């Protein structure tokens, strides 16, 4: 019966460790998303301005 | 100077396609990172169902 509910607590334990880890790896790639969107935003205002100088 | 700035921009383009299929690449990869995403979810809720 020891070994039992030695068991169980770890098994909930995991259980809960790896639904926080899911929920803040979605929420980091989140956050990487979103500067490479920044990214993305400022790089093709820069092909803009290449594309003008191409002109200069 | 002007071969200079020619063969400059030349690379500055070069550089930019590069950069752009990198990018290219990488937003390939968001997507398939958000079908992996919704994948692990769907999965993980049919075995907490």
């Amino acid at each position: 019966s020891d070994k039992l509910k030695e068991a169980e607590t770890r098994a909930e334990f995991a259980e809960r460790s790896v639904t926080k880890l899911e929920k803040s790896i979605d929420d980091l790639e989140d956050e990487l998303y979103a500067q490479k969107l920044k990214y993305k935003a400022i790089s093709e205002e820069l092909d803009h301005a290449l594309n003008d100088m191409t002109s200069i | 100077v002007e071969k200079d700035l020619n063969e400059l921009q030349t690379l500055i383009e070069a550089h930019f396609e590069n950069r752009k299929k990198e990018e290219e690449e990488l937003i390939s990869l968001k997507d398939r990172i958000e079908k992996r995403r919704a994948e692990r979810a769907e999965q993980q809720r049919i075995r907490n169902e």
